[PDB]
């Protein structure tokens, strides 16, 4: 399960 | 504290450089920094927190995980378990970190529903992120506060928020990964993604090109949830 | 030091775990702590020490890049200076631990060929990355001692390893890129890889097959560089 | 230019 990926 | 003679303007600045520098653990001092000002965090700043210490603690989770895996398999010397216990401990610092700044008081000063859900949706991850290392003994309460911050964020988000707000996905995203991974409430998990996904796709007609890209980019995360738990 | 009450196996032990979970940090302060020993190092041993010291500093160096190119734009407030700074502060403190260990006393009680070069390309390394940001003063010097460390172990290598040995090809690959991005001198490099590639390829006929695959790993290394160069 | 890289 993916929560919210940190930023890029 | 460490950071109490440099400007705020000068902490901001130097957390967006250390961003661009991929220095995780800098950005985090630096942005704990600007928060112990005591001023509220505009939008931008609050997104510079949050992806400070949602890299840190991301890279502590993945080597707890690597190590948790190891003892696991020796279990089937006292190093493997005392050097988890070690990368545990500081995984558990840095959560009590954030979860301090939160409550010392960016959750009390957050008036609108764009900043108090945001801080909310943290409390929740950083709660989560102890429970996924908790045993037993406060593993419970641990699990009782990330379930009760996730749930006011959640009903603020849906009174003030429309359905295709990207924190209002990101919090949805969030707490269903919980339900299914924490909580074991694989159908909890599923519903909330579904019904998600489904009251966005309906709002989606209101957006402009950029926010549809940006609601659209988090409710592909909630189909590939979806797509994993079905 | 900070590990003086861990078991020398222990901390062995944990730079491989470290390793695993991508802690180089840790693993570098668990290998520090297993010099301090004051035993020599086991071929493994030592590239346990050299792969954490090369990942702890190859992020820095990365980091330092990406600030000195803002700065350096910056110039055609104080804040990226100072950052620059810390960071290269913080790489320096890290090459400087680096060369106590080689020093105190790692080189002097290596008298195999094979701890002797590799502890030696392990020096010329370290000046190398403090020469990447000198400026001018002690930059001269510093760039010599890389150099003169990087030679003696060159000699050595010719007189007592094969043309085909990994260190001797890596120790000829680093020295190479000294020439050409540190000393200002791309013919030396181009002769350098010129002539370590055709040497190794010479003497790939009394390989094994694994020891085959190890020395042509580093050979295309030699020739991308030469493609690069020329 | 490429130097050795760090382990994988």
């Amino acid at each position: 399960a993916g929560s919210i990926p940190g930023r890029r | 504290g460490a950071m109490g003679s440099m400007e705020r303007a000068s902490l901001i600045q130097k957390a967006k450089l250390a961003e661009q520098a991929e220095r995780y653990e800098d950005m985090a001092a630096f942005m704990k920094g600007a928060v112990e000002k005591g001023e509220e965090l505009s939008c931008e700043e609050r997104n510079l927190l949050s992806v400070a210490y949602k890299n840190v603690v991301g890279g502590q989770r993945a080597a707890w995980r690597v190590l948790s895996s190891i003892e696991q398999k020796s279990n089937e010397g006292p190093e493997v378990r005392e050097y988890r216990e070690k990368v545990e401990t500081e995984l558990q610092g840095v959560c009590d970190t954030v979860l301090g700044l939160l409550d010392s008081h960016l959750i009390k000063e957050a008036g609108d529903a764009e900043s108090r859900v945001f801080y909310l949706k943290m409390k929740g991850d950083y709660y989560r992120y102890l429970a996924e290392v908790a045993t037993g003994d406060d593993k419970k309460r641990i699990i009782d506060s990330a379930r009760s911050a996730y749930q006011e964020a959640m009903d603020i988000s849906k009174k003030e928020m429309p359905p295709t707000n990207p924190i209002r996905l990101g919090l949805a995203l969030n707490f269903s990964v919980f339900h299914y991974e924490i909580a074991n409430s694989p159908e909890e998990a599923i519903s909330l993604a579904k019904t998600t996904f489904d009251e966005a796709m309906a709002d989606l007609h209101t957006l402009s090109e950029d926010s549809y890209k940006d609601s659209t980019l988090i409710m592909q995360l909630l189909r590939d949830n979806l797509t994993l738990w079905t």
